[PDB]
């Protein structure tokens, strides 16, 4: 009982805790698997703003020339 | 199509002429002039046929940088003839 | 008071370093506060004290 | 609580004056070892979590306590050695032992496969410098080159294995998170996936093949018989085998079947060579192959009994073999050549050390239950459930374990020592302290080793 | 050539043997010419006299490596059932890697390469599955 | 010894010493004031 | 040399800026040839027969490199006709683009100049200007990361570590070992470019800093292993400890931050269903470590290079980045593993 | 571009741009389709 | 992954300066230790007595690594947020690509021994 | 036979092979810019025909 | 000949000069190190430490389960019919086919 | 040293009425010491001849280091009676060459910064006369001379200008009687054939020294000890078409940068080639380097040290 105080965390700790660490771990694992799933799609088809190659130009010239 | 079958062929012939050697180091620099000359004609035909007007200045700039290499590399060739008697590929010391 | 600081300048650092480790790792409990009162395993509605599990 | 007192041991040696050094490095590590036994011994229903994953927790690790116990014990042995060298290099050396123990604290506590591996390989660099410098014998460079040739060629296949598993299934990181485990369907692509995870821990856990890594590191010793205890920690440093076999691949263990067979002759033929050899350190080096081969046999069976025997054997070998190296250190500091035939005669010069020779040699055998019998007996009883024929192979090993201890005793019991003019002084106060601080924890673990052999026990 | 390598994964699908051996020599002979092409640039004494001899020592041996590896693949196909096995073409790599010590009279270099060539060529036949790719795009 | 035969450095610089001790404080003020500005910016945006 | 040496050095700095900040194909062409005119005077310096031979061997390989690169620029007018650095738009021009950039870098087939050029450099100040020069062709390769074929980049990356790993084993010259580690590291550079163009820029950051820490610590004059041997006892013993932190980091060791490229290059490649290539990367990397294995024994051991002449006067070199950079080169794996995002 | 040119103009690279006086390109009308088609990233990575 | 709606010149975007910066972080302290470590080995290469007790130009070495490290961490906090933001927005827009599977108690083979 | 000679041999074989294949790249082609440039013509010819990319 | 290398050192004191010592150099510091601070770690960590190794740390429900099992044996024998074990974890769950 | 673009430049307010005048070739006896002391009217600074204690005297702090720490078993008294079997012979000469290279580097630095007339007592270009004379009789091994020539080819070529005025002293073969007349017990009882070979080798060494476009002047014993005759000849004879006349912008600055630091100039002096006579053993050299660190000279830094100075910590 003396060893339980100021030397031990207790059974309440690491049961309420660790599950909190697992809750962050579950979020870290699912989003990393989602990142592997998103990059597998975004690289194959140019749909989103990920792995997009730069284009030539947006605007260059529109004025009237001396063309035929 | 028609002309590009010769001037590209002249480039590949000069590409062989650079890397092939018969001990003379002067001939390699002479072929570097030809390489830039073949690049000059190939660029000229692409710009003159498809009327660019803006890109016509670019081979003129290319002509400047053609002579930049084919003089500063030529000056190093003279330094070989200062240290050694006559310029040869066989005459080397590096390992 | 004057001789102890010069002779035992390094002798104090290691047990005080343990106190620094005792405090820093204790402060990590506030980072892990999710399901502290929640999750049915040791959960009980506390009234005299706020937040039983640390 | 184990982060930044070992890091606070680093400036202690540099700041302290030239007269002290050794008095500070030992005293401010013994109280740190007291706190490990004070806090880490507590367990709930399953594995806990001390903090967020920088250093995690303990599941079946009283092996962490052993490293904390050897945290001052290496400094005890290297006292006669490094006494005539430069004072700045003494400060440089103790920090390198501390750095080894720093990463060793990290590897046992961290319940990762990614953070564990890079700090498992972070123990390789300090040992390399510790072996290749202060080596008393010539061709110590072969002991340095092959140390990183055998290990790294087997362990770099973990990078292509571990990252491949987390790319397919969630993430390895938290381990207690990793119960998304799908059974391995036994395919040809999965063949090299299993092999790459194992081969990394087939080098540090010595088999019959790829076992030359160990004796060369011991014959060409880092320091006489003092820094060999760190190489004993590297032997038990292959504890990742307990975690990989359990979590990463539980279904496919058909490929484990040839590896048990390879380590089965790594019991008899590794003990046969350890009978004629001249070097006293090599007679411990080849015996350390066989006792650590017991774990490799055990783990690959994957039965609950084998894990009880293995975890006991990891602690058993860490305090018994290291104690034998301290006896080899005491003989080498007097004669300056580790020849067994030359150094012959106890009791005539060393009366008290002869009793400590017995309490260290006989522990290789199964004495009244210390931790070695408790380690071995559960493994032999586990091999019978695997196959009935094993005890015929295991029984030969039980005979040659007596040929380990008694042959070390008899070749020192023969009272002569005619050519020896040295070894006049019996033993220093710190010399007998090494004999006590290694054996008395083994004697205290005779009573109740419940907090030693504990993977759910 | 890429066209010849793609033909190599169509002949063993059936039971054709006499054209399979010629397909392996066309790879081994061409790869023998590649290794020998660098050896010409290593200063050959007397041009077109010992330079032809330097090509003759490499191209003939490398084609013979492919010839035996081609032939033993057909012997292992006829004898014993189950055509698709890593162990089936392991002996083919061993017999093909046996004549590496036939270039020079030593019988030790070829014997050491026998286990190495036998294992590496088996990995190629292991690489028919989806879990083995040398080059990838995404 | 008394630094005989012309010493290269006695270190009474005050030119380099004044700038090294000076600019470090100038770095301290520049980092905290922008941090205090960013603390106000984080509250205003969200 | 007065201001003119700084002006020449500033035009290499300006030369790569034209390569970095660019959109036009002839603009980067100038940027490469701005360096060609500016490295050669620093290649010469001390009026040596070795310096004349190295510069001529350097020029004739790299002048042909630029003219092969200009061919790729002209084919980009033959087809499409757009002069914006984004894609080659050709299966033919992409071949003449990658192989031309391989000539300027230390990639597999055009590597023969690298060791003999490095030997002919007079001083440690000129030795930096090859490791820093490799930023210029790498910057273009980052811009044209698509439309370039795997069969003629990855083969040149795999072979370069093979020839780099066997190219320093029969060498004792300190310049030659650094020249073949250059060939070795370039294989780790171009292997990432298809499997996400990111981390190639960070691989430069680790490499350029780690190479610059070497030559700044080689300011105490040493050209061979036997000349760097007399350093443990005749010279300062703390200097051997700090070079040990840079020798071991160049090889694949996790406690040091030279493992930080070998962290992500394998990680990004394994994401895209390729395992057989990263295995071949790590095993051949041990041969690169093996050069430093025998080179650590020059500093860790006594090795008996005493020499009767003893130096009493303290060494005073330049040592500009010799203190700030090795602290980052030794430890950054624990400091910034999130720096992948900050760099690219 | 590895480093972009912000708040400064040094382009004049693409065809059918600002004319020297008023002189047209030989393929002026075709790039009026091409630049307008591929101004976004949709047909840059896929090019279909 | 790669940059899309982002431009160079001035490393942080300033338009997306919403997330809170790192305040007294353990990551800042470790670079601060490296700033101190760079101020220890400078007295080792250039021969100066006592790495701990020497010349006080070390204050510049501590501040520089903290200053550069702060903006480097600010770039880290920005780029990791944007990479996450573009990932979340891709799922919200398409929806058909990311499929959800829930509630399963599927039969699996049991291993012996 | 086993523990010293044969069980070691497997990797000393790869050490001896790496040291033997080192000479085929270091000691090979002693000087001469002719010899280095002649090999470059072959590498282009391999890339055009053998390792074909159009 | 080496002209510098031949200088051998062989000095093992142990008893000659300090009379009673654990290590060389300074006898006053040696008594305080080899006999005092080594033995305080020999006393506290081994004797006062032994009251933490196995002596009352509770330790993974070893004594807890004894009080838990004894009350469950009497409960399922008097009230229930099966003797504490029949089916594990799954009472009428989802079938395989 | 690095930024010379401002006021401080080479040949600025210098190289006019200031020249390096080397007084060398004293055969065996200390005859050059009298001529150098007399030549103090025109020349501003006159450096003494380099010995065993010079390396500790310069750059250190006043008092010379002990014989065990400064030069490993190196003594001038051992060369007075030279003997076989693990003796000095060559390793003292290698230490003597290192000291003479050090004093020339200091003198040339003293010439470039603040233009003054520098007088040197036996320079680098007279050292091979002192070595080859010892080689003619059975003293030094053949391989050691070739080791010396490797140092000779590297260290000298770093310095572009050799000398301005070289003084030649040719005395009578009865110079051994003058050496016996001088109060030196160590210098006495030396070989007469060695001193005769030293004068014979110097005659064939003075010819390339004179042909190297440096003003060479010969002096006799009767012409010696003259303050008026020696000074008038130095002022009248002008150096023309010599290697000393070089470009101030390129040649002089590169010479000044190489001579600015002592460690940079002596970096080429340490040869990697292993020699049994040149001290190879590291085990005893480890304690010898530790004894130098234990010594209260420098040990801690280039300038400031504990229990020596240090006004401020920063």
């Amino acid at each position: 009982r003396w060893i339980a105080r100021t030397f031990f965390d207790g059974p309440e700790k690491n049961y309420e805790r660790t599950m909190a660490i697992l809750q962050i771990e579950a979020e870290k694992a699912e989003l990393r698997l989602k990142e592997l799933e998103v990059r597998r799609l975004m690289r194959a088809r140019g749909d989103g703003p990920w792995f997009h190659y730069p284009t030539i130009d947006k605007e260059l010239i529109d004025h009237s020339p001396k063309a035929t | 199509s028609m002309v590009y079958m010769n001037i590209m062929m002249a480039f590949t012939v000069s590409l062989v002429g650079l890397l092939m050697y018969r001990s003379h180091l002067m001939s390699s620099l002479l072929c570097l002039e030809g390489m830039m000359l073949s690049l000059f004609v190939m660029a000229a035909l692409t710009i003159l046929n498809s009327h660019f007007t803006l890109a016509s200045m670019m081979p003129i700039i290319l002509l400047v940088f053609a002579a930049c290499e084919a003089a500063l590399g030529l000056s190093l060739l003279v330094m070989v003839s200062n240290t050694y008697g006559t310029d040869y590929v066989q005459n080397l010391n590096l390992l | 008071l004057l001789q102890v600081v010069r002779d035992h300048w390094v002798h104090v650092l290691v047990p005080m370093g343990f106190v620094f480790g005792y405090y820093l790792d204790r402060k990590n409990d506030e980072k892990l506060t999710a399901f502290r009162n929640k999750s049915l395993l040791y959960k009980r509605e506390l009234k005299p004290n706020e937040e039983v599990t640390w | 609580k184990y982060i930044i007192p070992t890091i606070m041991l680093m400036p202690l040696t540099w700041l302290s004056k030239n007269n002290m050094i050794w008095v500070n490095s030992t005293a401010h590590s013994l109280l740190i070892s007291f706190t490990s036994l004070l806090l880490m011994n507590q367990f709930g229903d399953n594995s806990l979590n001390f903090s967020l994953l920088f250093f995690s927790d303990s599941l079946s690790t009283p092996l962490l306590i052993l490293t904390m116990w050897l945290l001052p014990l290496m400094l005890m042995a290297s006292q006669h050695h490094l006494s005539k060298e430069n004072l700045t290099r003494k400060k440089l050396f103790i920090t390198m032992l501390i750095s080894l123990q720093l990463f060793l604290i990290m590897t046992f506590t961290a319940m990762e496969l990614i953070l564990f591996y890079i700090l498992f390989e972070a123990t390789l660099v300090p040992t390399l410098i510790i072996i290749t410098r202060w080596g008393n014998q010539t061709e110590r460079l072969n002991a340095g080159l092959y140390f990183l040739f055998y290990t790294l060629a087997g362990s770099l296949p973990l990078l292509v294995a571990l990252i491949y598993i987390q790319n397919t299934v969630g993430s390895l990181n938290f381990l207690m998170l990793q119960y998304w485990v799908q059974p391995v369907h036994n395919s040809w692509s999965n063949v090299f996936m299993w092999l790459a995870c194992m081969m990394a821990f087939m080098v540090k856990m010595p088999l019959y093949g790829l076992h030359l890594w160990l004796p060369k590191a011991h014959v060409e010793a880092p320091i006489a018989g003092s820094m060999v205890l760190a190489a004993v920690l590297l032997k038990l440093g292959g504890y990742g085998m307990l975690r990989i076999t359990l979590i990463l691949n539980p279904m496919t263990d058909f490929m484990a079947y040839p590896f048990i067979m390879l380590s089965l002759w790594g019991m008899i033929m590794t003990s046969s060579i350890c009978l004629r050899q001249t070097d006293l350190k090599s007679l411990i080096a080849y015996s350390s192959v066989s006792h650590m081969a017991l774990v490799i046999v055990a783990i690959l069976i994957q039965t609950p009994w084998s894990y009880m025997g293995a975890t006991a054997l990891m602690i058993a070998h860490g305090l018994t073999s290291s104690m034998l190296f301290c006896l080899a250190n005491s003989n080498y500091e007097r004669i300056h050549s580790r020849t067994m035939i030359l150094a012959r005669g106890l009791q005539t010069l060393l009366p008290l050390m002869a009793t400590w020779w017995l309490l260290a040699s006989l522990t290789n055998l199964a004495l009244p239950p210390t931790i070695n019998l408790i380690g071995e007996l559960f493994v032999v009883m586990s091999t019978f459930s695997w196959s009935n024929i094993t005890i015929i192979l295991m029984g030969v090993n039980m005979v040659i374990t007596a040929l380990y201890s008694l042959y070390m005793l008899i070749m020192t019991q023969r009272g002569k020592y005619t050519y020896h003019i040295n070894n006049i002084s019996p033993s220093f106060t710190r010399e007998n302290a090494l004999m006590s601080l290694h054996i008395l924890p083994l004697l205290l673990l005779t009573l109740n080793p419940k907090i030693i052999l504990g993977p759910l026990y | 050539a890429k066209t010849v390598l793609r033909q190599y994964w169509d002949i063993p699908e059936g039971t054709e043997c006499h054209r399979k051996t010629y397909a392996t020599t066309s790879i081994g002979g061409a790869a023998g010419l590649v290794v020998s092409a660098y050896s010409v640039a290593l200063k050959t004494p007397t041009s077109f006299l010992e330079g032809v001899a330097r090509t003759g020592r490499y191209t003939f041996t490398a084609a013979a490596i492919g010839a035996i590896f081609g032939l033993t693949s057909c012997i292992s196909a006829q004898v014993r059932e189950k055509p698709d096995d890593p162990l089936n073409y392991l002996i083919g790599g061993c017999a093909g890697g046996l004549i590496l010590g036939a270039r020079t009279r030593s019988y030790g270099i070829g014997a050491a390469a026998c286990a190495y060539m036998g294992l590496t060529a088996a990995l190629v036949k292991m690489g028919q599955l989806e879990g083995w790719q040398v080059f990838a795009e995404p | 010894k008394f630094y005989i035969q012309e010493p290269p450095h006695g270190s009474p610089n005050w030119l380099k010493v004044g700038l090294t001790l000076g600019t470090s404080v100038f770095l301290w003020i520049y980092l905290i004031k922008q941090h205090n500005e960013d603390v106000l910016e984080y509250k205003r945006r969200n | 040399n007065p201001i003119i040496f700084i002006i020449i050095l500033l035009t290499i700095m300006l030369g790569t800026i034209i390569v970095m900040i660019s959109s036009h194909w002839l603009l980067v062409w100038i940027g490469f040839e701005m360096n060609m005119l500016a490295i050669i005077p620093i290649m010469m310096k001390n009026h040596n027969p070795r310096a004349t031979e190295a510069s001529t061997k350097y020029f004739l390989t790299q002048s042909t490199a630029s003219m092969l690169l200009m061919m790729a620029v002209i084919i980009n007018l033959m087809f499409s006709g757009q002069w914006t650095v984004m894609k080659l738009f050709n299966p033919m021009a992409s071949m003449l683009m990658t192989m031309a950039l391989a000539m300027k870098l230390g990639m597999a087939p055009f590597h023969f100049w690298v060791p003999e050029v490095t030997q002919g450099i007079p001083l440690s100040s000129g030795l930096i200007l090859l490791t820093w020069q490799k930023l210029a062709p790498m910057s273009v390769l980052y811009q044209i990361f698509p439309s370039i074929n795997l069969n003629l980049i990855l083969t040149l990356s795999v072979l370069s570590i093979l020839i780099g790993g066997w190219g320093g084993l029969n060498q004792t010259q300190l310049r030659k070992i650094m020249a073949y580690s250059s060939i070795a590291h370039m294989g780790w550079m171009t292997a990432v470019l298809p499997y996400n163009p990111t981390m190639t820029l960070l691989n430069l950051i680790i490499y350029i800093i780690m190479t610059s820490t070497m030559f700044t610590m080689f300011m105490a004059n040493s050209t061979t292993t036997t000349l760097s041997l007399s350093h443990t006892w005749n010279k300062t013993p703390i200097m051997t400890v700090l070079i040990l932190a840079t020798l071991l980091s160049m090889g694949g060791l996790p406690p040091l931050s030279g493992f930080m490229p070998k962290w992500m290059i394998i990680q990004e490649m394994t994401k895209n269903n390729s395992i057989i290539l990263p295995t071949f990367m790590a095993i051949t990397a041990l041969l690169n470590l093996y050069f430093y294995m025998r080179l650590t024994y020059s500093t860790t051991l006594t090795m008996f290079p005493s020499t009767n002449n003893m130096k009493m006067k303290w060494q005073f070199p330049l040592m500009k980045k010799m203190t700030f950079l090795p602290t980052m080169v030794v430890l950054s794996t624990m400091m910034l593993p999130l720096t992948p995002m900050l760099s690219v | 571009q590895k480093r972009l040119g912000v708040d400064l103009d040094r382009w004049m690279t693409i065809q059918s741009a600002e004319q020297p006086h008023g002189i047209p390109s030989r393929c002026h009308a075709f790039e009026k389709e091409w630049i307008e088609c591929a101004h976004g990233i949709g047909s840059i990575r896929a090019e279909k | 992954g790669r940059q899309g709606r982002a431009t160079f010149q001035f490393l942080p975007d300033e338009a997306r300066s919403l997330p809170p910066p790192k305040l007294t972080d353990p990551r800042l302290a470790f670079v601060g230790f490296l700033g101190y470590c760079s101020g220890l080995i400078d007295n080792a290469i250039r021969r100066r007595p006592v790495l701990l007790a020497g010349l006080h130009r070390q204050l510049l070495y501590i501040t520089s690594f903290v200053f550069v490290g702060y903006y480097l961490l600010k770039r880290q906090d920005y780029m990791y947020a944007v990479r996450d933001h573009d990932m979340f927005s891709y799922i919200k827009s398409h929806x058909x690509x990311x499929x959800x599977x829930x509630x399963x108690x599927x039969x699996x083979x049991x291993x012996x021994x | 036979l086993l523990d010293l000679i044969w069980l070691e041999a497997i990797l000393p074989k790869t050490i001896s092979l790496a040291q033997m294949k080192a000479s085929t790249l270091v000691t090979n082609q002693k000087g001469l810019i002719k010899l280095y440039f002649l090999s470059f013509l072959i590498t282009i010819l391999i890339s055009m025909i053998l390792f074909n990319f159009h | 000949r080496w002209q510098e290398d031949p200088e051998p050192e062989d000095e093992n004191l142990y008893e000659k000069n300090p009379d009673s010592h654990g290590y060389d150099k300074d006898p006053a510091v040696d008594i305080w190190n080899m006999r005092v601070v080594f033995f305080f770690g020999f006393s506290i960590v081994l004797v006062l430490g032994s009251t933490f190794v196995a002596y009352l740390p509770d330790y993974r429900m070893q004594e807890w389960a004894r009080r838990e099992a004894e009350r469950l044996v009497k409960y399922r024998e008097a009230h229930g019919l099966p003797i504490m074990e029949s089916n594990c974890f799954d009472p009428s769950k989802i079938q395989l086919p | 040293p690095l930024a010379y673009i401002l006021g401080e430049k080479a040949t600025k307010k210098m190289t006019e009425k200031s020249k390096l005048i080397t007084v060398d070739g004293n055969i065996c006896s200390g005859k050059s010491k009298l001529a150098k002391e007399i030549a103090e009217k025109l020349g501003l600074k006159h450096f003494p001849e380099a010995g065993i204690h010079y390396v500790d005297s310069t750059t250190g702090d006043g008092k010379p280091l002990p014989v065990q720490f400064s030069g490993n078993c190196s003594l001038e008294k051992f060369y007075d009676d030279p003997k076989s079997n693990d003796g000095n012979s060559y390793r003292l000469q290698a230490w003597l060459y290192a000291s003479r290279l050090l004093q020339y580097a200091d003198a040339l630095e003293h010439l470039l910064s603040t233009g003054q007339g520098v007088v040197l007592e036996r320079s680098i270009y007279s050292d091979f006369v002192f070595l080859e004379a010892m080689y003619r009789q059975g003293f030094i091994r053949k391989q050691c001379v070739d080791h010396y020539n490797q140092v000779k080819k590297v260290t000298i070529c770093e310095y572009l200008p050799p000398h301005v005025v070289v003084y030649v002293d040719v005395p009578v073969p009865e110079v051994q009687s003058r050496i016996q007349k001088k109060g030196n017990p160590h210098e006495m009882k030396i070989t007469s054939a060695y001193l005769q070979d030293i004068e014979n080798a110097y005659k064939g060494t003075f010819l390339p020294e004179m042909s190297e476009k440096c003003e060479v002047l010969q002096y006799s014993a009767w012409e010696a000890q003259d303050a008026e005759k020696v000074v008038e000849d130095i002022e009248y004879l002008k150096y023309d078409k010599g290697p000393w006349l070089d470009q101030n912008d390129r040649n002089l600055h590169k010479l000044r940068m190489l001579v600015q630091d002592k460690l940079e100039v002596l970096n080429y002096t340490s040869i990697p080639v292993f020699l049994p006579e040149v001290t190879v053993g590291a085990h005893q050299s480890d304690q010898v380097f530790q004894e130098f660190t234990e010594l209260p000279g420098r040990k801690y830094r280039a300038g400031y040290n504990e229990d020596v100075g240090d006004k401020w910590i920063w």
